[PDB]
């Protein structure tokens, strides 16, 4: 019995990890179409181009 | 003579066999007890330290 207590804590931890990252990419893709802009997209293509 | 020494020695004998028999049983019978109160003891803690 107390094993297995021991088990569920790290079955109750995993799940909370599991949660907060998925919501927290979802805000993050928010906020990134938001944040958008032209420079830091051309910079996105200046550092690919110049490592292609 | 004989007849009646030989009868009475080896019934007994027989008297002892079964009287060892029937305490070896109640011996047995005595263990399922047991083991069942213990088994009964051990899972109604289990389930109530779980809940909690």
């Amino acid at each position: 019995a107390q094993a297995e207590i021991e088990a569920e804590r790290k079955r109750a931890r995993e799940e909370l990890r599991k949660q907060v990252a998925i919501l927290a990419v979802a805000g993050a893709e928010k906020i990134i179409e938001r944040s958008v802009d032209e420079a830091a997209n051309s910079d996105i293509v200046d550092k690919l181009v110049a490592e292609l | 003579d004989l007849d009646l020494a030989k009868a009475s020695a080896t019934d007994q004998l027989k008297k002892a066999k079964a009287e060892a028999q029937v305490i070896i049983e109640q011996a047995n019978k005595r263990r399922s007890q047991i083991l069942d109160e213990a088994k009964a003891e051990a899972e109604q803690e289990r389930t109530k330290i779980v809940a909690q």
